[PDB]
């Protein structure tokens, strides 16, 4: 059963920063990217960035360069982002999500994370 | 970065109508080497995390009932639900898999009527 993990909240005071986890199961973790998305209520969904597991590489939302940064440990198969100097617009659910891409189109996300829920405060 | 917009932000119909709602980006996500369009659609029920719906512009993901419909091409896109039912109520996003950014559109919210 493929199975991505996060846990269920963080509470951050401003001007800090916090490493939220996401442990992958059920499948050969090097073998796919992984994806952070963020969800603010109303505004949507957000990429952030993603990275290879196999080398590290990392590709970031211009946007986010500077106040995400993306790691994994392919020792205990999980992934880690770490968000810098947060403030109150930093409150959100955050996804780690998995994409395949075979076809011949599109990185069509097909497994999601149970979000993590950060609250700045 | 591509932009994705969509149309209309919300929709309110009672069980048993046809949906159509769009998405068009402001960039094309046709390859020009397989021609494929890499845009997906994802469903947010209430209380739920996205879910992937369809991807190509309109492969449907096992599972998906066969009245969701993706179609179009280049930069211009469609979701159709032939006969809405209650459970269909949630916000559709659509998505650029393209290249990076991935980014999505801003949703459509759907919404029930009902007795």
């Amino acid at each position: 059963e493929v199975k991505l993990e996060q846990s269920g909240a963080e509470l951050a005071r401003p001007g800090a920063s916090v490493k939220l986890s996401c442990k992958a199961s059920g499948y050969t973790f090097a073998s796919y990217w992984m994806q952070w998305v963020k969800q603010r209520p109303g505004q949507g969904l957000e990429w952030i960035g993603a990275i290879y597991p196999g080398d590290g590489d990392t590709w970031y939302t211009q946007k986010f360069k500077g106040k995400a940064t993306l790691t994994a440990d392919k020792s205990s198969s999980t992934a880690y982002m770490q968000l810098s100097s947060l403030a109150s617009e930093d409150s959100a659910v955050y996804y780690c999500a998995r994409p395949p891409y075979y076809y011949g189109t599109t990185y069509y996300f097909d497994y999601w994370g149970q979000g993590t829920t950060l609250t700045v405060s | 970065d591509i932009v994705m917009t969509q149309s209309p932000s919300s929709l309110a119909m009672s069980v048993g109508q046809k949906v159509t709602m769009s998405c068009k980006s402001s960039q094309s996500l046709l390859d020009s080497r397989n021609q494929k369009n890499y845009l997906a659609w994802y469903q947010q029920k209430p209380g739920q995390s996205p879910k992937l719906l369809v991807y190509f512009a309109s492969t449907r993901e096992s599972g998906v009932p066969d009245r969701f419909i993706g179609s179009g091409s280049g930069t211009d896109f469609t979701l159709t639900i032939s006969s809405v039912q209650a459970e269909d109520l949630a916000d559709y996003f659509c998505q650029q898999h393209y290249s990076t950014p991935l980014t999505f559109g801003a949703g459509t919210k759907l919404e029930l009527k009902r007795a």
